[PDB]
């Protein structure tokens, strides 16, 4: 036989909730639920918009109650932190050289970011100004 | 017993019995080839190096310059038809490790770098970074995972090879995981199971350099040379005696004492230098021996800076400023701040001399062979004889990829003569080998080995290191005789079966305490100075070529005494000057 | 061992898309929650930008219309795989999974592409 | 001086004896440069001559002494015990089986690593020919990836392995990910079918804790990325392919 008994240990699901490390993962990925809700919210909004102007009144009514609102924000706090950790990762994944070293995530985050900046507004200057 | 036969058995899986693996597996596809090591290989000695490995390649360069060279260096006690051939193999085995894809690093062209080391003139030597050793011992252990020719038996610690009518029919060796003895049959055996260094209290090499290899040769009535010079390197972080590289002296390092004076401006190594440049041949990149006995020279002096960690001098760095560092000299930094509390920029790292090569090793003859047929050495456990006296920087690595393919290739035709030698007493020897270790097993007494090894160790240091003196070596003799007789009397604890290193420990301590005795002998012997090993007594204190040009052969007898022979020197075009 | 041969997942499908989803979702998806979230029925927007009559306008639109649909669809496919691997991460036994998420992240993909071409 | 005393917590497991492994408090002598290896020694040298480890290189170069100081993989090789004045719990590394006090069962992590061919595929040319030409900048290309010493902390991070213990890990891809990406090598389709399998690439969440935890600083799982996107265009390619 042999004198050896390997021991295996368990992989609980409680695995995530030990360290702070993958506490963070997990969440950055729950970010997906509230994404997607708001996707339906949008949805809702597009048939409101449509069975006719009564409806796209009770639509907003939806979207004035309290409840709706906390949920919303923390709707955009997820994006948020999405849009953050996104773009800290994507980088990781090009592969580029200049000058003659390989070159590092400092750069491509900063852009990734200025377009996010000029978006936000040539979008909030359409729907709001124009 | 579980047996298993083979083509040939190579003990020991770092740089060279990894190379020469590789190398019979081609002389011959259709071998089954058994590459045993206690450790999975590439975890093995080769890849702390880091300078990098010697090989001729500047179009100014010339294979007449790098013989003589290592000639002088070594002081004319190399061997040197075997040097010639040396030398004129470097090139071509480092370019078919770059042919493996080892990542050398490069010149802006897209071809091989060269570094200056080891004290030569027209620089030679290739480098992957600040990381050579590791880059080139990785890149064989890959490199062999092609050839299924090539069956590991990995952590399996090897007890003893089998002997019979002049020449070698197997070995013993232990499953590690599984605690049982398998018995591999071949008919040629490289042994490749480097380095004899730990034998000392402090220095550079890891733990698994014991001198197992050495040991089992001495007990083959088979005798280990030139087993007196051992290198020593001239900077060791205190305590640990970590390697910090010649790299970064040879990158604007600095060496002082309490008052910082640069202090081996007085020990003929002065004119002293500008903080830009640092010279060949000169203060800091003075000559190797020469700078740790400065040490000395300033410890005896009252001069070295005291710590708990021992007497220092310190390297300064602190005046490079980045960018010059982190291209060329990163690790170096990592180890400074880690192992001592130094940041290479706020501080100065303390370094003192430490214990580092074995120039020594199993005799062999230019092919790698030893007096016993079918058996050979190769690598730092063994004596092919290009060091002489003294290792020059860098040429070790080329060593092991160099002299590995050939102990490869003799050794796989060897195998294809040898004749079937006594089916019955070879296994009635490996039967022995069972009976041996297990008269160890049992043994009641009490010792811890660990005061053992701490004990050794520190004779070691104190009787056979830079300064030698007559009256200390004879006290290192009589230390060992000690702790030889005392070895005898340890009982080990732990009986249980699986990793078991309680054991695999001892075993190794016992071999050492075997090595060591024979480098004391051969050294209180060697009533002259030269290379690594230099005498103070009166008398013997100069280099002495009219009767000490010769190698020194200890041999470990049955009845347990350490005995001497001596045999020339081999020259050629380069006569003692 | 290491089954020699494996069989080459199909997965750099759903990434694919689910790429395009994170960054979409990550550019433009927290400004337009501040508008619709927020904005939209805080009343904090100056005179009649955001009422029935000019968001349909945009809506009945076409670039307005590819628009919705990127907006909708992308950050659904995208939070649907990761909610998928979620549950395993999680040891959580869905069955038929891959058909759930994928299968709902394409009606949806049906519903909302419908709402668009009518108008 | 007079020098301090900590008071560390081992888990010894034996098979031949124990049923599962189980803690174990041994108290250590110790200064501002004492290592996690350092006391491991102490320990058997000492008290606890039973103990038995891996380890040999003694400066984080090797790769044998991994192992986990409360929850974290390390180096016993390079932690140092002023680190942790509050307590020490040191287990086997995580994610492995296993086999004896402080030394875990490998054999997966080999298995991968060779399962990749982890080796130069099919270029030519031959010693007498001269060195191939590599610049400083094609070098560059995968030069960061070739500084893992298999040391097999990544596998003890990545919760994606723990998980599903088929899956080739870390290191294995990057690994292979470095003969790839070597201007030198020709066995891209070699290395390619496992890789896009789903115990390839596909199994990585990116979590990211691998790369954190790398002594080598290699970021493996930069090199996981890149793996997906190269899966990715040769999905592609064979779904074009069929021919
Ligand atoms: C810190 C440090 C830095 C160095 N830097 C340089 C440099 O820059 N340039 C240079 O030229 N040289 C350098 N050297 C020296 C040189 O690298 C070594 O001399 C050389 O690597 C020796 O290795 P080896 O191949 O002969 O075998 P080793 O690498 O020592 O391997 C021996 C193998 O055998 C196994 N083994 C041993 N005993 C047994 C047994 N009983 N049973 C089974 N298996 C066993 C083990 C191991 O796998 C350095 C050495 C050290 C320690
Ligand atoms: C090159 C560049 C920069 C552009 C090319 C043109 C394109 C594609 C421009 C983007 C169009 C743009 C700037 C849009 C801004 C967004 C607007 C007006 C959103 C309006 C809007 C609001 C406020 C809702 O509440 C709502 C509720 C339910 C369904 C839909 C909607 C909806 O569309
Ligand atoms: S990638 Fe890093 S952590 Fe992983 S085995 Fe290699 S050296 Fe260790
Ligand atoms: S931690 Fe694991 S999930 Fe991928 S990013 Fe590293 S292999
Ligand atoms: S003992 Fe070598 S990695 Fe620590």
């Amino acid at each position: 036989t042999t004198k050896r008994k390997p021991y295996v240990r368990p992989m609980t699901s409680t695995w995530w909730k030990k360290l702070p490390f993958y506490r963070f993962y997990m969440l950055r990925e729950g970010t997906a639920v509230p994404a997607v809700w708001f996707s339906i919210e949008l949805i809702f909004g597009l048939f409101a918009l449509k069975n006719g102007p009564e409806a796209w009144a009770g639509f907003v009514d939806f979207l004035q109650n309290p409840v709706i609102v906390i949920i919303n924000l923390i709707t955009l706090a997820a994006a948020l932190l999405h849009t953050k950790t996104w773009f800290e990762l994507a980088p990781k994944a090009a592969n580029i050289i200049v000058k003659d070293e390989k070159m590092g995530p400092e750069p491509i985050i900063k852009s990734l970011w200025a377009v996010t900046v000029v978006a936000t507004i040539v979008i909030l200057f359409v729907a709001l100004y124009w | 017993m579980q047996t298993f036969q083979a083509d040939l058995a190579i003990v020991g899986a770092g740089g060279a019995g990894l190379r020469a693996a590789i190398a019979a597996a081609q002389a011959n596809p259709n071998a089954k080839i058994a590459l045993i090591s206690k450790v999975y290989p590439m975890r093995s000695h080769t890849v702390a190096a880091q300078g990098g490995s010697a090989a001729v390649a500047q179009d100014h360069d010339s294979f007449e310059y790098h013989f003589h060279d290592t000639v002088a260096g070594g002081d004319w006690l190399c061997e040197q038809d075997v040097v010639d051939y040396f030398v004129h193999h470097c090139p071509t085995e480092m370019t078919q490790l770059e042919l493996w894809g080892c990542p050398w690093s490069r010149r802006p062209d897209g071809s091989v770098n060269v570094r200056r080391f080891g004290g030569m003139k027209i620089e030679r030597t290739w480098f992957a970074a600040d990381k050579t050793g590791f880059h080139m011992l990785h890149t064989l252990f890959q490199t062999s995972l092609q050839f299924p020719q090539i069956q590991r038996f990995d952590e399996h610690f090897v007890l003893d090879i089998l002997v019979d009518d002049g020449h070698v029919r197997g070995l013993v060796a232990m499953n590690m995981m599984e605690g049982t003895l398998v018995q591999i049959r071949a008919n040629a055996v490289v042994m490749a199971t480097g380095g004899a260094g730990r034998v000392y209290r402090y220095n550079t090499n890891g733990g698994i350099v014991t001198g197992d290899g050495m040991g089992m040769a001495l007990s083959h009535g088979v005798p280990l040379r030139d087993m007196e010079f051992v290198q020593y390197h001239p900077t060791g972080l205190p305590g640990s005696g970590i390697l910090m590289t010649e790299g970064c002296r040879g990158e604007g390092g600095i060496l002082v004492n309490k008052n910082g004076y640069r202090y081996l401006q007085d020990y003929g190594m002065g004119p002293e230098t500008p903080l830009g440049e640092p010279k060949n041949k000169y203060m800091e990149l003075g000559p190797r021996d020469k700078v740790s006995q400065a040490f000395w020279h300033e410890w005896r002096k009252g001069n070295t800076i005291s710590t708990p960690r021992g007497d220092v001098v310190y390297l300064d760095l602190r005046h490079l400023g980045e960018k010059k560092l982190h291209e060329r000299l990163p690790f170096i930094c990592e180890l400074a701040k880690a192992y001592v509390g130094v940041d290479p920029v706020k501080e100065p790292i303390p370094v003192r001399p430490t214990a580092h090569y074995t120039m020594g090793g199993i005799e062999t003859d230019q092919n790698c062979e030893t007096r016993i047929k079918g058996l050979f050495a190769v690598g730092e456990c063994s004596s092919v004889g290009l060091h002489g006296a003294n290792r020059l920087g860098s040429n070790s690595l080329a060593e092991l990829v160099v002299f590995g393919r050939l102990a490869g290739e003799q050794a796989t035709e060897r195998a294809a003569t040898a004749g079937n030698g006594n089916e019955a007493a070879i296994e009635a020897q490996a039967a022995g080998v069972e009976q041996r270790l297990k008269d160890l097993v049992n043994q009641d007494g009490g010792e811890n080995w660990a005061k053992i090894r701490d004990e050794m160790g520190l004779a070691m240091e104190e009787g056979c290191g830079i300064y030698r003196t007559p009256e200390l070596m004879q006290k290192t003799i009589d230390k060992l005789a000690e702790l030889q007789e005392r070895f005898k009397r340890v009982r080990i604890t732990d009986t249980s079966s699986v990793f078991n290193t309680d054991l695999l420990y001892t075993i190794e301590l016992g071999h050492g305490l075997n090595v060591a005795e024979c480098m004391a002998h051969s050294a209180m012997a060697r009533k002259e100075s030269r290379g690594a090993h230099q005498r103070l007594d009166e008398g013997c204190t100069e280099r002495d070529d009219v009767n000490f040009l010769k190698h020194t052969l200890a041999f470990r007898d049955a009845d347990g005494t350490t005995r001497l022979e001596y045999s020339d020197v081999k020259i050629t075009t380069l006569p003692p000057a | 061992m290491i089954n020699p041969n494996p069989k080459r997942s199909d997965e750099p499908v759903f990434w694919g898309l689910f790429g395009a989803g994170g960054m979409w979702s990550a550019i433009i998806a927290p400004v337009m929650i501040l508008l619709v979230g927020i904005l939209l029925p805080l009343g904090l927007f100056p005179g009649d930008a955001l009422s029935y009559e000019r968001v349909l306008a945009f809506a009945q639109s076409f670039i307005g219309r590819v628009f919705l649909f990127l907006m909708i669809v992308l950050p659904l496919w995208c939070g649907l795989h990761r909610m998928h691997h979620a549950m395993h991460d999680l040891k959580i036994h869905v069955p038929a999974g891959k058909w759930v998420f994928y299968g709902l992240a394409a009606i949806l993909t049906v519903v909302t592409l419908i709402g668009v071409v009518t108008i | 001086a007079e020098m301090k005393n900590l008071k560390i917590e081992v888990v010894r497991y034996n098979p031949e004896v124990d049923t599962a492994p189980h803690s174990a408090f041994y108290e250590v002598p110790y200064d501002a440069t004492t290592s996690l290896l350092d006391a491991l020694g102490y320990i058997k040298d000492n008290l606890a001559p039973d103990l038995s480890y891996r380890w040999s290189c003694r400066m984080a170069i090797c790769g044998s002494c991994g192992m986990m100081v409360n929850n974290v993989p390390k180096l016993a090789c390079k932690t140092f015990l002023r680190d942790y004045t509050d307590g020490m719990k040191v287990e086997a590394l995580a994610n492995f089986p296993i086999e004896r006090d402080l030394v875990v069962d490998m054999t997966h992590f080999i298995e991968s690593l060779e399962a990749i061919k982890p080796y130069i595929i099919g270029n030519s040319r031959t010693a007498d020919q001269g060195t191939n030409i590599q610049t400083p900048a094609q070098m560059a290309k995968y030069h960061q990836f070739s500084g893992c010493i298999n040391c097999g902390l990544c596998y003890a991070a990545c919760p994606q392995f723990g998980l599903n213990p088929e899956f080739i890990g870390p290191a294995a891809i990057t690994l292979a990910h470095r003969y790839n990406e070597d201007s030198r090598d020709h066995g891209k389709k070699e290395r390619m079918a496992q890789l896009n399998s789903q115990n390839g690439v596909w199994s990585c969440t990116f979590v990211g804790y691998c790369s954190e935890v790398c002594p080598k600083h290699v970021d493996p799982a930069a090199a996981i990325q890149q793996g997906k996107v190269e899966s990715s265009k040769d999905f592609l390619i064979a779904t074009l392919k069929p021919r």
